[PDB]
C-alpha cells in the first residue's frame, strides 16, 4: 500500500495505490483505500485492510450522530480524537494506520495516525508499504503555497513512485481533493498507468466441452399458490 | 478411545465400537461398551479424550431424552445430528473443548431409511454410508470402497464388518480387544452378542 | 394532600417538607457555633450534661476532617459523623490524585453535592445536621454552614441548634465592633461566652464546653483543641461576662 | 419509598383470580374480532380492522394478520404494539429452532413458548401483562393443520374453529352451528366472512375492513403456501360469497 | 528523543529536538514534543509516542475539570497527576514525562517522572535517549538563577551535542519559555545549532 | 391522588412535579437578565445578602462552567450547584472526546435531555432550577440558551428570568422594536452591561449598589464575571449620563 | 402516625418514629446494669427465662480478651452487632497488633447502626448494649443505644425498670469510682445496684449473670455457682 | 493445524452478459484423508448464492446464520435480501468476531432483482469485501484459480460459454491441488432461472 | 438512592383502558397541530413555529427533524419528549441497521424501531408513556414514498395523509375532501398550507410555518462528488422564504 497526504494553498488532498494483496498474490487490483467518513473528511487506510475500514466506517457513523446532535458540520480534529482513543484502547491489535484529511470551520487539517493510538500534524505525510518511495517525492518537490493543479501533480507523482517501486503497491492511483469552500471532489482511478495488454490468444471454448453427469433447475423462487 | 466404525446397508445400521481402554501402560478394561441410546431408533457411538467422551455421551443423551418426554415425540435422527453438532461447535471456541468425535445411526420411521452421521469434534458433520474416526479409516476405507452396495443386507454388512476388523487386527500396532456390534433398525437397538 | 409523606416531593409550593421537617432534629439539637478570625477559625458545641455518670471531656462531639479542617454539627448526631466519614474519605481521594490537601471551598462542595443527593430520591432520608465547619487553605481562613437541603454559604459567622438567635444576635456585635478582625485567641474567648449566652434556652439541665481552632499564627494551620489552661482561662472569661 | 405507588400487578384476588389478567381480558373483549376456522384442506384467518378511515393506506397496512414463518400465522386481538413486541420473539424462536435442529419448529412448541413469555408477566417481575389474545394458524407434518389461541393468562388451547377480540360468544355460537369436520377452506371462508358479517358492529361489511389470510397445502406440487389477501383479493372473495 | 527542561530567574523552560524514529526510519522530523497541559504547566514527552499522548490528553482532562471547580492548579498537582496515572499503570505504559511550570507564588518548577512512575522535583531534568551524551555536559554547566538568554544558550548547547551524537535525536530545537509575561515559542535550525 | 407526588400523567395529561419545580425556581425571589452585543453576551442578576453574618464573595448563582460558557442559575442553590457541577463534567467530558469545546447550545441540549429523564423516570425529581447558558461561540457568535425543569431549551436573542421576568421581557421586547436588530450595536462589553444595568433598572424600578448586583460577562475565548469595583465603575458611568 | 411506617421518614416535628419504636424494645428487656473503677469493669445482668421449665436467657456476649457487653432488647441483633465487634476487634490485632479502643469501638457501632436509619427496607436494630473494655487508657463503660447515639459513662443501667439503678450509682459514683485493685467490692455495688431495679424477683443462682475486664484481668463471664458469692 | 487448510476445497465466482456463475469442488477431508465426496460449499438464500471455503465447520455453521439472518430480514423487510445488501451483511457478520474469526473464504454472486446488474464479491476471513467486475477465488487452490481466470476470463460471455469458462479453470486449478476435487458443481445464474450441474472429473 | 421502581406504571384499570397511555394521548390533543400528505412524487410535513416568545429565536427550536437522508419526522405534544426520541431513533437507524446492512432503513422499519421504544415507555419498569404523537415521512428504493403516524401506545399506521394535535378533527375533514391519488408534491404543499391555515390564529408566515419535504435527491446538498450511486438526501426542510412564494399563490 502507497498511501499520501498533502496540504496546498486553501485546501489538503490525499492519494492512494488500488491493489491489495494477501502474501504474494494480488486479490484485488481496484479497491478503494480512501474511506469516507463525513462529506469533507477522509481517510487513507494501509495496514490491516479490514481493520482501516471498519474504524472508519464506526467513527464515521459516530461523526454523522454527533453532527445531527450538535446541528454543526463535523471537524477533522474529532475523527481525529475518536480514531485514536479507539485506537489505543485495543493497543495495536486493529491493524489501521491511517492518514485522515479534512475541511471543517476550521479550515484545511492533515494527520496521520498509527495502530497503538499516536497521531501526527503534518505538511506531507505517506503510509504503507509504499511509505519511503512516496515520501523521497515529497520531500524532493513539496513545497509552501503550492497551487491545487500542482498539489494533484505532486500527490499523485508519489503514489506512482510506491507502484513502481513498491511490490506492495500496483494498479490506479485514487485522489481526494478537498479545498475550502467547495465540495470535496473523490477521484477514483485518477492515473490508469497499468492496463493489462491485449493477450495472445483467444481462451474461449467450444460449447460441450466439459463433461457434465447431471443437470437439473434450481427453485429460486417464493412458494407458488395455485 | 480407538477405533469407532459404521456402516449403512439397506434396512438397518450397523456401529462396531472396540472393547479396550488403556490409561498408557496397562489396558485397565477389555469389554468397555463405547456407545449410548440417545432414543429407542438412534445410537450414538464415541471416542476422543478421556472423561469427556462420556460426559459428552450423556449429556447428548439427557436431553434428547427431555425432549422425548416434553414433545411425546422422538426426533429424526437427522434432527438429532444437528443438535449434537451444534454442541461440539459451540465448544470448539470454548475455554476447554469436548474433544470428542461421535458417529450418530439411526433409523428415520417416517422415510423408512437407516441413516448415518459422522461428526468429529470440531463439529464437522457428513452424512455416510460408511464411515470411521481416527486412524479407522485408513485401513478399512479401500475394503468398504470396494464391497460395499447400498442394497445390502445385514448379514452382508456384517460379513463386511468382519473383513474390516481382520484388516484392524493384522496391521494395527495397537490391541484393541475385539468389538462390540450393535444394528440399528426399525425394530430399534439390538447388540449382536457373539462377534 | 401526602406531599410531606415521601422525600424528593415538590409541594405545590415547590417545597420539599422532608428537608423542612429535618431542619426541625437541628433546631432541637444543642447549641454549635463558629467564628471566623484573622488567620483561621474557632468552633464550639453546647454538650447537656444529661447525668453525673457521663465521663468529663470523654464525648468529644468535634470532628476532624484531614488535618486542617474542623467539622462542628447540631440534630442527630449519628448522621453528622456518616457525613464526617464521608467528608473524610472526599479529603482522602483528593489528596490522593492532587497532592495538595483539600481547600475549604471545595471541601465545602463535597459535602454540598453529598447532602444535595439525599433530597433527590424517596428511598434516602434527609440528614438531621447543620454543619459547621472550616479551616485554613492556601487562600487563608475559610467558615461554612451547611443545611439538610444541601445549601451552603461561607460566614464571618455561624450558629445553630436551639440557641442559635440567641448566639446569631452576639455574633453580629462582633462583626459590627471589630471590622478590621478578631485575633485567634480573642475568638477562643468570644465563643466561650456566646455558648454560655445561648445556654439559656437549655438551661435546665447543666453543660460542658468545648472549644477548637485552626489558626495559622497559633496552631501551624492545623486542627487543634482547646485544652487545659487556655480552656480554663476562656470558661473564666465566659463565667465573668454571664455575671 | 417506592413501595407507595406499586400497583401490585401479579397478585390473586380474594377470589383467586389475576386482576391483570381479567382487565387486559376486558381490553381484549373492545378489540376487532379475529376468527380462525380449521378445514381438512387448510386453514382460514379473517379478522375486522378497528380503524375506519377513507385515508389510511390500505394496502400497506398490517394491524391483524403477521406472519411467524413460512408455515405458522398469526392473528392478533388487543394493543398491536404489545403483539408485535412478541410477534419478533416467536420469530426468533423459529429461526433457532431451524438452526439446532435443521427443521421447521412445531406449531404447539411455537405456541407454548409465546405462552410462557405471556405467563411470566403475571407470575413475577412487577410489570403489566402482555394486552394480547393471538389466534395461531400453522403446520407441521406431524399434526398438520392446527389452529391455537393463547391470551394474557398464558393459557393456551387448541381449535377447530374460534374467534378472539369483539362479541366472542356470538362469534362461537355462530361457528359451532354451521360448522362440520368434513368441511373445506373454501367452505370455511364463507363461514368466516358470514360469521363477521352478523357480529360486526359496523353497518355493513367492506374490503377496506377487513384483513385475510390462508393456509393451504396446494401449493403446486405439495407444498405449503401462505397467502396474505390484498384489499383487491379481499373485495372478490366479499362478491363471490354474496357478502356485498 | 532528547528532552529537557531547565528552572530559572523568571521562571522555565522547556527544550525539546523534533525526530520521531520507527527503528532507523525518521517517522517524523519535525514533531512538536513540547505539549500543553495547561495555560502555564507544559510537559516534555519520551517513550511510546501513543502512551504519552494518551496520558497528557487525559492530563489536561483533569487540569481543565480541575480549574472550572478550584481555579488554577499548581505544577505540583499536575505533576501528581501524571504520576498517579503512570504508576497505577506502570505495567502497560512505557512514558518518561518531564513536568514544567510557571506559578507566581512558587515560580518555575520541574518534576521529572522516569519509567517506574516516581516523582523527582528538581532545578532541572534531562530525558530521552539522547540525555545519556550530555550527563556530564549539564551537570557542569547548569547553575542556577540564570537569566533568560543563558538558559536558551544552556539548552541550545545541550540538546545540539544530545542530537549530535543520538541517532534517534534530531531536527529543529523547539522551546517553550514559561513567565509571568506569558508563553513563547522558540524554534532553532540545525544551520543554527550545528555550528555551535 | 399519587398523579401529583411523582412524574406521571394527571387526567388533564400535565406533570404536576414539573410544574410545581417550576414554582421552586422563583424561591430565591432574585431577578437575571441576559443580552448579546456585537463581541459579547453579558448576564447580570440580583444579589441579595440579607444576613450580616454571611460572607458575602461567597453567594453567587453565576458559574464558570468552562472558559468559553457561563451559567447563570434561577432557583435554589442546591440544585444550582447540582445543575453547575454536572455541566462542568460535561463540558470537560466532551472537549476530551471529541477535540473542541463544548458549544453553548450543545451544552444546554445536554442539560436539558437530562431534564427531560427527570420528567419520564418516577425515581428522580426534577431540579427546581431555570439555567441560562451564554457564551461567544466561535461558529454562531455571541449565544444565550436557557433550559428549565420541564425539559424545554431555546435560543434568545435576550432574556429574563424570576418573580419579576414579565416587566423585564416586556421592557427589553420594546427596546428591540425600535432597533429592529438582534443585538445591542455596542463595541465594548463594558457598555453593553451598562445597557444591561440600566434597563433592568427601568423595569424593575429599583436602584442599585456595587453590593446588590451580580455580573457575568462572555467574550471570545473567555467568560469572568466582574467583582464589585468593577461593577461599580459601571454604575458610575450610568449616573453621569 | 402516617410517619412510622418505614425508618426513612421523618415526621412534621422532626422525630423518626421507627427508631423510637426500637429504643422501646428495649425498655421492654430485662435490666442490666455497667459500672467501672480506674482499674476495672465490671457488667451485671439480670436474665430472663420464659417460664420454669426453660434456661435463663444469656444477658452478656464477649468480643475479645479485653472487651465485651451485655444486651437488652432483642437477642438476635446484639448477636449481629457483637459479631460485626468481634470482627472490628479482630481486624485490629491481625493487621495492626493492635488492640482495639473502646472509644473507637463504639463509634464503629454508632455508624454500623446509623445505616439502617437512613435507608429504605431497613429497620432499625432493637437492641441497647453497655460494652466495657480495658484498653491503653485505662478502664472503659459505654452505652450504645440503636439510634446511634453511643455515651462513655462511669456508670449506668438500661432495660426495664433501670432507673432505680441509674439513681443508686447517681448517688454513689464518689465510691465506686475509687474501688481500684478489689474486683469484688466492685462487683458487689454494682448488684447492689441492679437490686434497686427488681420487683417481686430477688437474684437467684441461674437469674444473675456477672462480667469483668480489668488491669490483668481478661474479660470473663460469671453464671450459676460463680455468683452465689454475691448474691 | 492451520485451519483454512485442514478440510481444503474451492469456490470460484464469474460475470457474463445479463449473468453470474459460481462454483465449487466437492471434497471433504481430515488432511490427506479424504472423507465425503458430496461436501457442497455453495448455499442460497432466495436468489443470492453464497460459496464458503475454509474450515468446514465454520461453513456449516455461516450458512446456518445467514439462513437465520436472511429469513428474519424477508419476514420484517416484506422482500428478498439483494446481493449488494447480503455482501454487508457477511462483512459485518465475520468482522464482530475480529478477534476470534470463521476460518471461511466467503464468496457472494447474484443478480439484483430490481436493477438486473450481475454481482459477485469476495471476503476474508475478518470481512474485508473485494468487489471484482471479473471473478472472485476462494480456498486452498486460489492461486492455481487466479492463474486460470485470468488467462480464460473475458468479459460479456454468454451463459454457456461462462459455463465452459468457469468449469475448466474449477477442474484444473482443482487437479493441481491435493485438498481440492473429487467431484465439482456449477451454477449457472440468470434473471429468472438458475440451472446447477455437477462436472466429470478425477476421482484422485 | 436507588431506583426502586421497578414495577409497572401503567396499569389495565378496570374497564380495560390502560390510563397513562390515555392521559398522554390527551396531552397530545392539548399540542399544536401537526400534518403530512403523501403525494404521487413525495410526502410533505408541516406544523406551526408556536414560539413561546417573541425574544426566543425560534429557528434554533427544530419541531421538523430529519432522522435519515430520505426520512423526517414531526410531532404533536411534549417537546422535550420528541427531542429525546429523535435522538434515539438517529441512533438506531445506524445501530440496528446501517452497521449491519450498509444502508439507511427503510422508513416502515425505522418506525417499527421508534413504535418499539415506545412501547417499552408503556410497560417497563418506574417510567411514564412518551407524551407524543409522531408523524414519520420517508422514501426508500423498494417500498416508495410513505406516511406513517406514532402514538404513545407504540402503535403505527400508514397514511395516504392525516394530522394530529389540536384541530386534528377539522383537519382531517379538510384533508379528505381535497387528497386524491393524481396529487403532484407541489399540490400537496398547497394543500397542506390551506389546512394549516386553518388551525393558526395569528401570523401565517415562512417565520412562523415549519414544513419540509421527502421529494427527489438533492446532490447539489450531498457535500461531495465522484460517486454515481450516492445522488444525495431527499429530505429537505423548506426555507422562510420558499414558503412565502407559496403563499401569494395561495
Ligand atoms: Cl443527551
Ligand atoms: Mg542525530
Ligand atoms: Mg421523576
Ligand atoms: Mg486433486
Ligand atoms: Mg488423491
Amino acid at each position: 500500500t502507497t498511501i499520501a497526504g498533502l496540504v496546498f494553498q486553501d485546501g489538503v488532498i490525499l492519494g492512494a495505490d488500488t491493489r491489495a494483496t494477501n502474501d504474494s498474490v494480488v486479490a484485488d487490483k481496484s479497491c478503494e483505500k480512501i474511506h469516507f467518513i463525513a462529506p469533507k473528511i477522509y481517510c487513507c487506510g494501509a495496514g490491516v485492510a479490514a481493520d482501516a475500514e471498519a474504524v472508519t466506517q464506526l467513527i464515521g457513523s459516530n461523526i454523522e450522530l454527533h453532527s445531527l446532535y450538535t446541528s454543526r458540520e463535523p471537524r477533522v480534529v474529532s475523527a481525529l480524537q475518536m480514531l485514536k482513543q479507539h485506537l489505543f484502547k485495543y493497543q495495536g491489535h486493529i491493524g489501521a494506520y491511517l492518514i485522515v484529511a479534512g475541511v471543517d470551520p476550521t479550515g484545511s487539517h492533515l494527520f496521520s495516525i498509527h495502530a497503538h493510538g499516536s497521531t501526527d500534524v503534518g505538511y506531507y505525510l505517506s503510509l504503507g508499504s509504499g511509505s519511503l518511495a512516496a515520501m523521497a517525492v515529497l520531500e524532493s518537490h513539496w513545497k509552501q503555497d503550492l497551487t491545487k493543479e500542482e498539489a494533484i501533480k505532486l500527490a499523485s507523482d508519489a503514489i506512482q513512485a510506491g507502484i513502481w517501486n513498491d511490490l506492495g503497491s500496483g494498479s490506479n492511483v485514487d485522489v481526494c481533493v478537498m479545498e475550502i469552500g467547495k465540495d470535496a471532489e473523490y477521484l477514483r482511478n485518477y492515473l490508469t498507468p497499468n492496463v493489462r495488454e491485449e493477450k495472445q490468444k483467444s481462451y474461449k471454448f467450444p460449447r460441450g466441452t466439459t463433461a457434465v453427469l447431471k443437470e437439473s433447475i434450481v427453485n429460486i423462487c417464493d412458494i407458488q399458490e395455485e | 478411545m480407538d477405533i469407532i466404525l459404521g456402516i449403512r446397508v439397506q434396512d438397518s445400521v450397523i456401529l462396531a465400537s472396540s472393547k479396550a481402554v488403556t490409561r498408557g501402560i496397562s489396558v485397565l478394561k477389555d469389554s468397555d461398551d463405547k456407545t449410548r441410546q440417545l432414543s429407542p431408533h438412534t445410537l450414538m457411538s464415541f471416542a476422543g479424550e478421556a472423561g469427556d467422551t462420556v460426559q459428552f455421551a450423556e449429556y447428548i443423551q439427557a436431553n434428547i431424552q427431555l425432549y422425548s418426554i416434553r414433545e411425546d415425540y422422538e426426533l429424526s435422527p437427522q434432527a438429532v445430528s444437528s443438535f449434537v453438532r451444534q454442541e461440539l461447535a459451540k465448544s470448539i471456541r470454548s475455554r476447554r473443548p469436548y474433544q470428542v468425535n461421535v458417529l450418530i445411526g439411526g433409523y428415520d420411521k417416517k422415510k423408512n431409511k437407516p441413516e448415518l452421521y459422522q461428526i468429529d469434534y470440531l463439529g464437522t458433520k457428513v452424512e455416510l454410508p460408511y464411515g470411521a474416526h481416527g486412524y479407522s479409516g485408513f485401513y478399512t476405507f479401500s475394503l468398504l470402497d470396494h464391497h460395499y452396495r447400498p442394497d445390502m443386507t445385514t448379514e452382508e454388512g456384517l460379513d463386511l464388518l468382519k473383513l474390516c476388523v481382520q484388516e484392524l487386527e493384522k496391521r494395527m500396532p495397537m490391541d484393541f480387544k475385539g468389538v462390540i456390534v450393535k444394528i440399528v433398525d426399525k425394530d430399534g437397538i439390538r447388540q449382536v452378542d457373539d462377534f | 394532600t401526602g406531599y410531606d409523606l415521601s422525600n424528593s416531593v415538590f409541594s405545590p409550593d415547590g417545597r420539599n417538607f422532608q428537608v423542612e421537617y429535618a431542619v426541625k432534629a437541628v433546631e432541637n439539637g444543642t447549641t454549635s457555633i463558629g467564628i471566623k478570625c484573622n488567620d483561621g477559625v474557632v468552633f464550639a458545641v453546647e454538650k447537656l450534661i444529661t447525668s453525673k455518670l457521663l465521663v468529663p471531656q470523654k464525648n468529644v462531639k468535634i470532628q476532624v476532617v484531614d488535618r486542617h479542617i474542623g467539622c462542628v454539627y447540631s440534630g442527630l448526631i449519628p448522621d453528622g459523623r456518616h457525613l464526617v466519614n464521608r467528608g473524610r474519605e472526599e479529603a482522602a481521594s483528593f489528596k490522593k490524585l492532587y497532592k495538595t490537601p483539600i481547600p475549604i471551598p471545595a471541601f465545602a462542595d463535597r459535602l454540598g453535592q453529598y447532602v444535595q443527593a439525599h433530597t433527590l430520591y424517596n428511598s434516602v432520608r434527609p440528614f438531621g445536621v447543620s454543619t459547621i465547619f472550616g479551616g485554613v487553605d492556601k487562600n487563608g481562613a475559610h467558615l461554612y454552614m451547611l443545611e439538610p437541603s444541601g445549601s451552603y454559604w461561607g460566614y464571618k459567622g455561624a450558629a445553630t441548634g436551639k440557641g442559635r438567635q440567641s448566639a446569631k444576635a452576639e455574633l453580629e456585635k462582633l462583626v459590627d465592633h471589630h471590622p478590621e478582625g478578631l485575633s485567634a485567641r480573642e475568638a477562643v474567648k468570644q465563643a466561650a461566652k456566646i455558648i454560655y449566652l445561648a445556654h439559656e434556652d437549655n438551661k435546665e439541665k447543666d453543660f460542658e464546653l468545648e472549644i477548637s481552632w485552626c489558626s495559622l499564627s497559633e496552631t501551624n494551620g492545623l486542627h487543634k483543641f482547646v485544652k487545659g489552661d487556655l480552656l480554663q482561662e476562656a470558661i473564666d472569661f465566659a463565667q465573668k461576662e454571664i455575671n | 419509598g417506592s413501595r407507595r405507588y406499586d400497583s401490585r400487578t401479579t397478585i390473586f384476588s380474594p377470589e383467586g383470580r389475576l386482576y391483570q389478567v381479567e382487565y387486559a381480558l376486558e381490553s381484549i373483549s373492545h378489540a376487532g374480532t379475529a376468527i380462525g376456522i380449521m378445514a381438512s384442506d387448510g386453514i382460514v384467518l379473517a379478522a375486522e380492522r378497528k380503524v375506519t378511515s377513507t385515508l389510511l393506506e390500505q394496502d400497506t397496512s398490517t394491524e391483524k394478520l403477521y406472519k411467524l414463518n413460512d408455515k405458522i400465522a398469526v392473528a392478533v386481538a388487543g394493543l398491536t404494539a404489545d403483539a408485535e413486541i412478541l410477534i419478533n420473539t416467536a420469530r426468533i424462536h423459529a429461526q433457532n429452532y431451524l438452526k439446532t435442529y435443521n427443521e421447521d419448529i412445531p406449531v404447539e412448541i411455537l405456541v407454548r413458548r409465546l405462552s410462557d413469555i405471556k405467563q411470566g408477566y403475571t407470575q413475577h417481575g412487577g410489570l403489566r401483562p402482555f394486552g394480547v389474545s393471538f389466534i395461531y394458524a400453522g403446520y407441521d407434518d406431524r399434526y398438520g393443520y392446527q389452529l391455537y389461541t393463547s391470551n394474557p393468562s398464558g393459557n393456551y388451547t387448541g381449535w377447530k374453529a374460534i374467534s378472539v377480540g369483539a362479541n366472542t360468544s356470538a362469534a362461537q355460537t355462530l361457528l359451532q352451528m354451521d360448522y362440520k369436520d368434513d368441511m373445506k377452506v373454501d367452505d370455511a371462508i364463507e363461514l368466516a366472512l358470514k360469521t363477521l358479517s352478523k357480529t360486526t358492529d359496523s353497518s355493513a361489511l367492506t374490503y377496506d375492513r377487513l384483513e385475510f389470510a390462508t393456509i393451504r397445502k396446494g401449493a403446486n406440487d405439495g407444498e405449503v403456501y401462505q397467502k396474505i389477501f390484498k384489499p383487491q383479493e379481499i373485495k372478490d372473495i366479499l362478491v363471490k360469497t354474496g357478502i356485498t | 528523543t532528547s528532552i529537557m527542561a531547565v528552572t530559572f530567574k523568571d521562571g522555565v523552560i522547556l527544550g525539546a529536538d523534533s525526530r520521531t524514529t520507527t527503528g532507523a526510519y525518521i517517522a517524523n522530523r519535525v514533531t512538536d514534543k513540547l505539549t500543553r497541559v495547561h495555560d502555564k504547566i507544559w510537559c516534555c514527552r519520551s517513550g511510546s509516542a501513543a502512551d504519552t499522548q494518551a496520558i497528557a490528553d487525559i492530563v489536561q482532562y483533569h487540569l481543565e475539570l480541575y480549574t472550572s471547580q478550584y481555579g488554577t492548579p499548581s505544577t505540583e498537582t499536575a505533576a501528581s497527576v501524571f504520576k498517579e496515572l503512570c504508576y497505577e499503570n506502570k505495567d502497560n505504559l512505557t512514558a518518561g514525562i518531564i513536568v514544567a511550570g510557571y506559578d507566581d507564588k512558587n515560580k518555575g518548577e520541574v518534576y521529572t517522572i522516569p519509567l517506574g512512575g516516581s516523582v523527582h522535583k528538581l532545578p532541572y531534568a534531562i530525558a530521552g535517549s539522547g540525555s545519556t551524551f550530555i550527563y556530564g555536559y549539564c551537570d557542569k554547566n547548569f547553575r542556577e538563577n540564570m537569566s533568560k538568554e543563558e538558559t536558551v544558550d544552556f539548552i541550545k548547547h545541550s540538546l545540539s551535542q544530545a542530537i549530535k551524537w543520538d541517532g534517534s535525536s534530531g531536527g529543529v530545537i523547539r522551546m517553550v519559555v514559561l513567565t509571568a509575561a506569558g508563553v513563547e515559542r522558540l524554534i532553532f535550525y540545525p544551520d543554527e545549532y550545528e555550528q555551535l | 391522588g399519587y398523579d401529583r407526588h411523582i412524574t406521571i400523567f394527571s387526567p388533564e395529561g400535565r406533570l404536576y412535579q414539573v410544574e410545581y419545580a417550576f414554582k421552586a425556581t422563583n424561591q430565591t425571589n432574585i431577578n437575571s437578565l441576559a443580552v448579546r452585543g456585537k463581541d459579547c453576551t453579558v448576564v447580570i442578576s440580583q444579589k441579595k445578602v440579607p444576613d450580616k453574618l454571611l460572607d458575602p464573595t461567597t453567594v453567587s448563582y453565576i458559574f464558570c462552567i468552562s472558559r468559553t460558557i457561563g451559567m447563570v442559575v434561577n432557583g435554589p442553590i442546591p440544585d444550582a450547584r447540582n445543575a453547575a457541577l454536572r455541566a462542568k463534567a460535561e463540558a470537560a467530558e466532551f472537549r476530551y472526546k471529541y477535540g473542541y469545546d463544548m458549544p453553548c447550545d450543545v451544552l444546554a441540549k445536554r442539560m436539558a435531555n437530562l431534564s427531560q429523564i427527570y420528567t419520564q423516570r418516577a425515581y428522580m425529581r426534577p431540579l427546581g432550577v431555570i439555567l441560562t447558558f451564554v457564551s461567544v461561540d466561535e461558529e454562531l457568535g455571541p449565544s444565550i440558551y436557557k433550559t428549565d425543569p420541564a425539559g424545554y431549551y431555546v435560543g434568545y436573542k435576550a432574556t429574563a428570568t424570576g418573580p419579576k421576568q414579565q416587566e423585564i421581557t416586556t421592557n427589553l421586547e420594546n427596546h428591540f422594536k425600535k432597533s429592529k436588530i438582534d443585538h445591542i450595536n455596542e463595541e465594548s462589553w463594558e457598555k453593553v452591561v451598562e445597557f444591561a444595568i440600566t434597563h433592568m433598572i427601568d423595569a424593575l424600578g429599583t436602584e442599585f449598589s456595587k453590593n446588590d448586583l451580580e455580573v457575568g460577562v462572555a467574550t471570545k475565548d473567555k467568560f469572568f464575571t466582574l467583582s464589585a469595583e468593577n461593577i461599580e465603575e459601571r454604575l458610575v458611568a450610568i449616573a453621569e449620563q | 402516625n402516617n410517619y412510622d411506617g418505614d425508618t426513612v421518614t421523618f415526621s412534621p416535628t422532626g422525630r423518626l418514629f421507627q427508631v423510637e419504636y426500637a429504643l422501646e424494645a428495649i425498655k421492654q428487656g430485662s435490666v442490666t446494669v455497667g459500672l467501672r473503677s480506674n482499674t476495672h469493669a465490671v457488667l451485671v445482668a439480670l436474665k430472663r427465662n420464659a417460664d420454669e421449665l426453660s434456661s435463663y436467657q444469656k444477658k452478656i456476649i464477649k468480643c475479645d480478651e479485653h472487651m465485651g457487653l451485655s444486651l437488652a432488647g432483642l437477642a438476635p441483633d446484639a448477636r449481629v452487632l457483637s459479631n460485626y465487634l468481634r470482627q472490628q476487634c479482630n481486624y485490629s490485632s491481625l493487621v495492626f497488633n493492635r488492640k482495639l479502643a473502646v472509644e473507637r469501638a463504639g463509634h464503629l457501632l454508632c455508624d454500623k447502626a446509623q445505616k439502617n436509619t437512613q435507608s429504605y427496607g431497613g429497620r432499625p436494630y432493637g437492641v441497647g448494649l453497655l460494652i466495657i473494655g480495658y484498653d491503653k487508657s485505662g478502664a472503659h463503660l459505654l452505652e450504645f443505644q440503636p439510634s446511634g447515639n453511643v455515651t462513655e459513662l462511669y456508670g449506668t443501667a438500661i432495660g426495664a425498670r433501670s432507673q432505680g439503678a441509674k439513681t443508686y450509682l447517681e448517688r454513689t459514683l464518689d465510691t465506686f469510682i475509687k474501688i481500684d485493685g478489689n474486683p469484688d467490692e466492685l462487683i458487689k455495688a454494682g448488684v447492689e445496684a441492679i437490686s434497686q431495679s427488681l420487683r417481686d424477683e430477688s437474684l437467684t443462682v441461674d437469674n444473675l449473670s456477672i462480667a469483668i475486664v480489668g488491669k490483668d484481668t481478661p474479660f470473663t463471664i460469671y453464671d450459676g455457682e460463680a455468683v452465689a458469692k454475691y448474691i | 493445524s492451520d485451519p483454512s487448510s485442514i478440510n481444503g476445497g474451492i469456490v470460484v465466482a464469474m460475470t457474463g452478459k445479463d449473468c453470474v456463475a459460481i462454483a465449487c469442488d466437492l471434497r471433504l477431508g481430515s488432511q490427506s484423508l479424504g472423507v465425503s465426496n458430496k461436501f457442497e460449499k455453495i448455499f442460497h438464500y432466495g436468489h443470492v448464492f453464497l460459496g464458503i471455503t475454509g474450515l468446514a465447520t465454520d461453513v456449516t455453521t455461516l450458512n446456518e446464520m445467514f439462513r437465520y439472518k436472511t429469513n428474519l430480514y424477508k419476514l420484517k423487510e416484506e422482500r428478498a435480501i439483494e446481493p449488494e445488501t447480503f455482501t454487508q451483511l457477511v462483512s459485518s457478520s465475520l468482522y464482530e468476531r475480529r478477534f476470534g474469526p470463521y476460518f471461511v473464504g466467503p464468496v457472494v454472486a447474484g443478480i439484483n432483482s430490481k436493477s438486473g446488474k450481475p454481482f459477485i464479491a469476495g471476503f476474508d476471513l475478518i470481512g474485508c469485501i473485494d468487489e471484482a467486475k471479473d471473478f472472485i477465488v476462494s480456498g486452498t487452490a486460489s492461486d492455481q484459480l487466479f492463474g486460470m481466470c485470468e488467462s480464460l476470463y473475458e468479459p460479456n460471455l454468454e451463459p454457456e460459454d461462462l459455463f465452459e469458462t468457469i468449469s475448466q479453470a474449477l477442474l484444473n486449478a482443482a487437479d493441481r491441488d491435493a485438498l481440492s476435487g473429487w467431484g465439482a458443481v456449477v451454477y449457472i445464474i440468470k434473471k429468472d432461472e438458475v440451472v446447477k450441474r455437477y462436472l466429470k472429473m478425477r476421482q484422485d | 438512592m436507588t431506583d426502586r421502581y421497578s414495577f409497572s406504571l401503567t396499569t389495565f384499570s378496570p374497564s380495560g383502558k390502560l390510563g397513562q397511555i390515555d392521559y398522554a394521548l390527551t396531552a397530545v390533543k392539548q399540542g399544536v397541530t401537526s400534518l403530512g400528505i403523501k403525494a404521487t412524487n413525495g410526502v410533505v410535513i408541516a406544523t406551526e413555529k408556536k414560539s413561546s416568545s417573541p425574544l426566543a429565536m425560534s429557528e434554533t427550536l427544530s419541531k421538523v427533524s430529519l432522522l435519515t437522508p430520505d426520512i423526517g419526522a414531526v410531532y404533536s405534544g411534549m417537546g422535550p419528549d420528541y427531542r429525546v426520541l429523535v435522538d434515539k431513533s438517529r441512533k438506531v437507524a445506524h445501530t440496528s441497521y446501517k452497521r449491519i446492512y450498509g444502508e439507511y432503513p427503510p422508513t416502515k422499519l425505522l418506525v417499527s424501531e421508534v413504535a418499539k421504544i415506545m412501547q417499552e415507555a408503556t410497560q417497563s419498569g418506574g417510567v411514564r408513556p412518551f407524551g407524543v404523537s409522531l408523524l414519520i415521512a420517508g422514501h426508500d428504493e423498494f417500498n416508495g414514498f410513505s406516511l406513517y403516524q406514532v402514538d404513545p401506545s407504540g402503535s403505527y399506521f400508514p397514511w395516504k395523509a392525516t394530522a394530529i394535535g389540536k384541530g386534528s378533527v377539522a383537519a382531517k375533514t379538510f384533508l379528505e375532501k381535497r387528497w386524491n391519488d393524481e396529487l403532484e408534491l407541489e399540490d400537496a404543499i398547497h394543500i397542506a398550507l390551506l389546512t394549516l391555515k386553518e388551525s393558526v390564529e395569528g401570523e401565517f408566515n415562512g417565520d412562523t410555518i415549519e414544513l419540509a419535504i421527502i421529494g427527489d435527491e438533492n446532490p447539489d446538498l450531498l457535500g461531495y462528488t465522484g460517486i454515481p450511486t450516492d445522488k444525495g438526501p431527499r429530505f429537505r426542510k423548506l426555507t422562510s422564504q420558499e414558503i412565502n412564494d407559496r403563499l401569494e399563490a395561495l
